[PDB]
RNA sequence: GCAG
């Protein structure tokens, strides 16, 4: 166990023993970025590979060069939290050591005239925090892994979807990592064509002639020859007998003898074997056997020098006669047998108009750069810049691996650019696929799709920035100032840093992190995305890429995926899925050696997984390893079948191998329909953290893993004893086993209290341990948001009854009791930041002040004299938080306002109230105020007060860390001093600082005292230089945006309580909106008087078949039935013998479970602490697809003395009489989702209007206005509502003169409209008349 | 010739501009003498 | 990125 797991042991019902613990759930992000920024002496990964890919940089003339020696990341200027506060990226400076070598002018080598070596700064690269996030502009962003088509050659088809003849048309496509695409394809006439970058197609032999192949060499490559040799007479023909497989001869075959097959008779393999048994190598055929045969060589004359027949020339008897007259007794001829060796290449040698290499290069030029006259020296440079230069074409290492793997080569490494051999082999494999001896690639196979992740996309963008700077440094190196310039005078850091800046901030895959709960974070990091740059688009992405493939098994979750327009494009990585070193997903299996399932795991990729046959995880096996069955369900080719127990090669490592981490948390997942499992998996990530986290009574066993492997919690790095514990810090006194020599031996954990998540929730850590408690390496010391004792806890254990109640849970509504509101169960804290920005305007600067015009002194009662609100103020909607006035001019009073002010004399004010106010309906507590002043603006009293508070706090925190650490050092010194020459009567009175220099008998202990005194002196040296850094970071002026003078950010904390409209859910896709908050006495109650907390609709179960939610209810009643049994034993104060016996009877229940809790090894203190943690219900673990059977649920129900049907009889609370049927009552785990009705309710009568067209503005942030779309206009045209429609068009929206007349008419009590023309129609008329089209209105 | 295969004005400018052969050191002198 |  642990000491943190025997506080409360979750009763495990899983039966399969696990052989592979769940890995670090954020390995994708952390490993990718570690490959990116770590030093790699081999030079394959990250910044080192990117630098060696660009450097060295020769000049145009080669006289000088800029080479690269090493790089180095600086330390960040601000730590992560200062970056989140000041709104700046958390990055490290990339300092790269370059060397400018100047060769000599006249030298046999260009010997070194000079070297100038120095360290040039190029850019700041953002840093992954220790949780897999980036703080980019103060917001935490996750760079999502991309799933893109691997580079390589992909053979595909369109399955007769062209030319209506149902003819399957094949195409190869060479896709590189970077560079021009190269496709070959077939047309309906069986002619091989080629496209380059998907522009118009050429005959494919043009790219064969651009490579220096002639027509004769082409026909050599793609064909084999039937040699006709003229012996004595009658056209002897060399014979290879297998070329005669399956034809009908036009002539009988006689070779020196027996007639094998007569005329017009079909030839079968017996005839071929017969001809080879006779060893037939020669025929004499009819002379018209050459009517149609194509010569395969260049046959010219020797007598008259006339070119008789060049290559690719179809022969005829007259041509045969004129060819034989020149002494040509040897006639080489193409062997094209139909349906196995087509004429495709010899057919395209006739369709291309090209005869020579230069004409082919010209034709490729004309296709590529049209309209421009092709010259030789540019057409022959365009081609060797297309696919054959490393500057422009990189097929990469994955590209070359997949390339050779597709062409069945044995070498997996090579050059990144194409070759003659590669292109020719691709054409050969395309022709083979046409000839029926190949198969097209499945493009959604996960052997053809590749995970490109953070440290690879970041390196790609960095290398783009590097080529941007190296073109400029090539341009600068070829100048004549070459003797007096250093390398940092020719490096521009701004392109390089701008590439990574736009990647990390503006890419589609660099996303604002989900920070609702720990599950949202840790599932946003394990997210795969088909979209992004270099991937699909959610509109153009078809049906087939959105589907779940058979190779998604164990690699990509089938159920956790979105539900709207990008479904199947955003995927989630499965629990055990890794990536190859190439990026292809792989998943672990157990090896089955001889029928014995070994516990040796192998990570199989999607293509290897299809070779073996692989057992299930639900496949039973006994303790010897052997399958207890003999006919095992397995998967062999993506096909799934039954096999013997000795065909089985591998076995799935776990029963939850197939699902993601978020779907691994749905108990009884195997009973939900896959749609409702998808919805539950997607609504666990929208659940906000409540006030008091409540463990699930029914979990699956992944809750500890999700809570720890996400960094929301504070896990002990070294074991020890809690020396001090406090709501904001935990001081652990390390064991002497785990501490290093010369060390204080104390770990301080500073907890995070009431900070804002990205979703404005609060992320607050509470110390889980108590004082003096022994903790171990890995225990949870502090529960973060939505965790309870280290277990992920997203909702609360509500008591549900499934029954229709008086209409109030109609159509997915939820009827909540009032005790769920009294008990503050789903009350969640939400923290808003509101900024008031004092800018410099052209009429004078805005000032933050408490002398606000036209506002009484009751509203300015919460503001201090600086004009800012007091911290701790209970504000409501409409209250001023930051008083600010703007200077204004252009007053221009009306005549009536002039008279009104000449009567009363109350003059107009020259400043305009521009205050920051609480938004309407918000009611909360100011918990923090931050003031940012541009350097040069004087600070008000409050900014100085806040700075002095921050300096006090910095000095206090650093003096307290020094006090804790020096107390630990003095305790270690006291422990070492008494190990020899004991001073136990002397030591505690002498001044402790002299223990640093007390020379003892040096056996070896004075060495440790030397190191401990060095440690103390270093701590004293270090505290001062940390405190001075903190002082100069606190008092320094802020780098604000241009124009702004100061920024006041006020943080409101709003406790939102549950209320009708708030959307609750469970783990099984059973979402719902609260319809009524019912009194306690109205709720249905059982015979003991305990009312139900939540009444759900039973009609929501059978149509959407998430039966799991019923079982989790029945089990959640069993679990609580155990708890309220133990609870009883703690109120009668039974002996610990009776408690120990009953809890042991509860943990031993179940049919062949994997866990054994033997708590005779528990002390009585440990048993009473456990029994105290189980008094609110004993938590159960129902692993996914391995969970508690129905019989085990009934047995545990019988142990808690509850009815085994799970259905008790309930009484109506209102009339006191019984509902006529038993009612399912149990404890579901309800989640409060982030769709709160406080955030959705909006209303607007009049407001601000859009600028160009005068319609209302868009969203409830800008006071909105709802879009009366096109469909609603049709809905009003379908009734005859002409007047309602005409006011939706003119006076509610666009009519500028009609909207104010309608307003003053409503106020006058005259509900009548004076509609004009919509302004947007006038905008349209003016935008058509600006097109040179006179559009008019005819009177 | 290549007329009609492009609509890009920069390709058209370059194509029409390249029909004029450059001047040598003594060609510029002859042209300036003519001016 | 999400909600229906
Ligand atoms: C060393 C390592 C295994 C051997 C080889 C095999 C696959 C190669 C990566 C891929 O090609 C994608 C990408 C191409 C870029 O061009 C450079 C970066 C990337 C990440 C490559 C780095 C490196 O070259 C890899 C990891
Ligand atoms: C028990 C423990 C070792 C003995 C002593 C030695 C150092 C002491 C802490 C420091 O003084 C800093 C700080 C001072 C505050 O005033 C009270 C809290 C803090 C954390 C102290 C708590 C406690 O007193 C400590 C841990
Ligand atoms: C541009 C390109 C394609 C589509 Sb679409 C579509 C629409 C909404 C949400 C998702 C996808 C589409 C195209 C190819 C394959 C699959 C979908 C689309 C096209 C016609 C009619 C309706 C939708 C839309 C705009
Ligand atoms: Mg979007």
């Amino acid at each position: 166990y642990s000491y943190t797991e025997k506080k409360r042991i979750r009763k495990d019902f899983g039966k399969r023993p696990q052989v592979l613990d769940v890995p670090y759930l954020l390995s994708i992000q952390l490993d990718s970025f570690q490959k990116f920024i770590e030093q790699d002496p081999e030079g394959q990964y990250g910044l080192e590979a990117a630098f060696r890919s660009v450097f060295p940089i020769q000049s145009y003339s080669g006289n000088s060069e800029l080479q690269y020696v090493s790089y180095r990341l600086g330390e960040p200027v601000f730590d992560v939290q200062e970056c989140q506060i000041r709104g700046v990226t958390y990055s490290a400076p990339l300092r790269v050591k370059l060397r400018l070598v100047i060769y000599e002018r006249e030298a046999p080598e260009g010997t070194v005239k000079d070297i100038k070596e120095q360290e040039v700064y190029m850019g700041e690269i953002p840093l992954m925090t220790d949780n897999g996030t980036f703080v980019i502009n103060g917001t935490e962003r996750v760079i999502v892994s991309q799933l893109h088509r691997s580079p390589g050659v992909f053979f595909d088809s369109d399955k007769g979807k062209t030319h209506s003849s149902g003819k399957v048309l094949y195409n190869a496509r060479i896709i590189p990592y970077r560079g021009s695409w190269l496709d070959f394809e077939f047309d309906p006439k069986d002619n091989l064509f080629v496209r380059i970058d998907r522009r118009r197609k050429l005959p494919a032999t043009i790219i064969l002639r651009a490579l220096n192949y002639t027509t004769e060499q082409i026909l050599d490559l793609f064909f084999e020859k039937v040699i006709f040799e003229i012996r004595d007479n009658k056209l002897q023909m060399e014979l290879v007998p297998e070329r005669l497989r399956g034809e009908t001869a036009s002539f009988d075959i006689e070779a020196n003898g027996k007639v094998y097959v007569e005329k017009g008779r079909r030839i079968t393999a017996r005839h071929i074997r017969q001809l080879e048994k006779d060893d037939v190598k020669l025929i004499e055929v009819p002379v018209e056997y050459i009517a149609g045969k194509v010569v395969a060589k260049d046959y010219i004359d020797e007598s008259t020098g006339e070119l008789i027949c060049a290559a690719n020339m179809e022969l005829s008897l007259d041509l045969l006669a004129k060819l034989s007259q020149s002494g040509h007794k040897r006639i080489e001829t193409l062997f094209t047998n139909d349906l196995d060796h087509g004429p495709y290449i010899s057919e395209t040698l006739r369709v291309d108009p090209t005869n020579d290499r230069l004409s082919a290069l010209v034709e490729i030029y004309r296709m590529m750069r049209p309209g421009e006259p092709p010259t030789r020296e540019a057409a022959e440079s365009l081609f060797e810049n297309l696919f054959f230069s490393e500057d422009r074409y990189d097929l990469s290492a994955v590209g070359r691996m997949k390339f050779n793997r597709s062409l069945l080569r044995e070498e997996i490494e090579g050059s990144g650019i194409l070759s003659k051999d590669d292109i020719i082999d691709v054409m050969k494999k395309l022709i083979d696929i046409r000839n029926g001896k190949g198969e097209v690639d499945d493009i959604d196979h996960l052997g053809n799709r590749r995970i490109r992740s953070v440290g690879e996309m970041a390196e790609n963008q960095f290398r783009v920035g590097l080529v941007r700077v190296e073109r400029a440094v090539k341009e600068r190196l070829s100048l004549g100032d070459l003797d007096t310039l250093m390398p940092q005078d020719m490096i521009n850091a701004k392109p390089i840093s701008a590439a990574v800046k736009e990647f990390f901030g503006s890419s589609q895959l660099s996303q604002f992190m989900d920070q609702n709960n720990p599950l949202s974070e840790i599932t946003h990091k394990r997210r795969i995305s088909a979209l992004g740059p270099g991937g699909l688009t959610r509109e153009r992405a078809g049906f087939e890429v959105r589907d779940v493939h058979p190779t998604h098994y164990g690699r990509v979750c089938p159920i956790e995926t979105p539900e709207g327009p990008n479904i199947g494009l955003i995927n989630s990585l499965s629990v055990y899925a890794q990536t190859n070193e190439y990026g292809f997903l792989e998943t672990p299996y157990r090896k089955v050696t001889d029928g014995v399932v070994t516990d040796e795991i192998h990570y199989l990729s999607a293509i290897e997984e299809g070779n073996y046959v692989i057992a299930q995880a639900n496949s039973n096996l006994d303790e010897e390893g052997h399958f207890v069955e003999d006919l095992v369900t397995c998967r062999s080719k993506g096909e799934s079948s039954l096999f013997s127990r000795d065909q089985v090669d591998y076995m799935d490592v776990s029963t939850q191998q197939v699902v993601s981490v978020g779907a691994s948390l749905i108990p009884f997942l195997e009973h939900d329909d896959a749609n409702r499992a998808l919805m539950g998996a997607n609504m666990q990530r929208q659940a906000v953290p409540t006030l008091r986290a409540d463990k699930p009574l029914v979990g699956t066993g992944m809750e500890r893993a999700v809570a720890v492997d996400s960094g929301v919690t504070a896990v002990a790095k070294r074991g020890g004893v809690v020396q001090y514990v406090d709501a904001s810090r935990i001081v652990i006194k390390v064991n002497e086993d785990e501490m290093y020599p010369g060390e204080a031996g104390i770990d301080i954990y500073n907890l995070t209290k009431y900070t804002r998540s990205n979703q404005n929730t609060c992320i607050n850590q509470m110390p889980c341990v108590s004082l003096g408690e022994p903790v171990e390496r890995g225990d949870v010391l502090a529960d973060g948001p939505s965790t309870d004792l280290g277990e992920l806890a997203l909702g609360q254990n509500m008591r549900v009854a499934f029954m229709p109640w008086n209409g109030y849970n109609f159509e997915d509504s939820i009827l909540v009791s009032e005790r769920v509101v009294q008990e503050d169960r789903f009350t969640t804290i939400h923290i808003q930041e509101l900024a008031c920005v004092s800018r410099d305007t052209k009429l004078g600067p805005e000032e933050i002040t408490a002398d606000i015009p036209n506002v009484g002194e009751a509203a300015l009662s919460k503001l201090d004299e600086s004009g800012i609100v007091y911290i701790g103020a209970e504000v409501t909607g409409g209250d001023i938080l930051v008083g600010k006035v703007t200077p204004k001019g252009e007053t221009q009073l009306t005549p009536e306002e002039k008279l009104l002010r000449a009567i009363f004399g109350e003059k107009a004010s020259d400043v305009k109230d521009s205050s920051l106010r609480v938004p309407n309906g918000v009611s909360g507590t100011v918990i923090d105020v931050q003031v940012f002043t541009r350097d040069g603006v004087e600070k008000d009293k409050r900014a100085l007060e806040i700075e002095e508070m921050q300096l006090k706090q910095a000095k206090k925190d650093l003096s307290e860390e020094l006090q804790i650490l020096e107390a630990g050092l003095f305790s270690r010194i006291r422990a070492v001093l008494v190990a020899g020459g004991v001073e136990a009567e002397k030591l505690d009175k002498l001044p402790r600082d002299r223990w640093l220099e007390l020379g003892l008998t040096d056996e070896e202990k004075q060495n440790q005292l030397e190191q401990l005194a060095e440690q103390y002196d270093e701590l004293k040296h270090e505290f001062e230089k940390k405190l001075e850094a903190k002082r100069r970071k606190i008092t320094q002026g802020d780098d604000l945006a241009p124009g702004v003078l100061k920024i006041v950010k006020v943080y409101l904390a709003v406790k939102r309580r549950i209320q009708p409209g708030d959307k609750m859910a469970g783990r099984h896709g059973n979402k719902g909106v609260i319809s009524k908050i019912n009194p306690i006495e109205d709720m249905p109650y059982d015979e003991n008087g305990t009312p139900v907390d939540i009444v759900l609709n039973p009609l929501g179960v059978p149509s959407r078949m998430n039966i799991g939610q019923i079982l989790e209810t029945h089990l959640g009643m069993a679990a609580k039935g155990i708890g309220d049994k133990i609870n009883a034993m703690l109120k009668q104060q039974q002996e610990v013998a009776k408690l120990r016996e009953f809890i042991q009877r509860a943990y031993d229940l179940g049919a062949d479970v994997r866990q054994k809790v033997d708590l005779s090894t528990f002390s009585d203190e440990e048993v009473m602490r456990l029994a105290e943690n189980l008094r609110k219900g004993m938590p159960i673990a129902t692993p996914v697809f391995d969970g508690a059977k129905e019989a085990e649920i009934k047995e545990l129900l019988k142990l808690g003395d509850l009815p085994t049907s799970g259905q008790i009889r309930l009484y109506d609370g209102r009339t006191g009489e019984q509902f006529e049927r038993p009612v399912t009552v149990g404890y579901m785990y309800m989640l409060k989702l982030n769709h709160l009705v406080d955030d959705k309710m909006h209303a607007r009568s009049t407001g601000s209007y859009s600028l160009v067209t005068q319609q209302p503005l868009g969203g409830k942030a800008q006071f909105g206005g709802q879009r009366f779309g096109e469909m609603e206009v049709w809905a009003l045209e379908a009734y005859g509502a002409a007047y309602t429609l005409q006011e939706m068009l003119t006076v509610k929206s666009d009519d500028v003169n009609g909207r104010t007349k309608m307003y003053k008419n409503i106020v006058d009590g005259n509900h009548q409209m004076e509609p004009g023309m919509p302004e947007s129609f006038n905008v349209l008329l003016k935008e058509i008349r600006s097109l040179g089209i006179n559009i008019e209105l005819e009177d | 010739s290549e007329i009609g295969r492009t609509t890009d004005p920069v390709r058209m400018y370059m194509r029409e501009m390249g029909t004029v052969e450059l001047l040598t050191r003594e060609g510029e002198i002859d042209i300036a003498k003519r001016i």
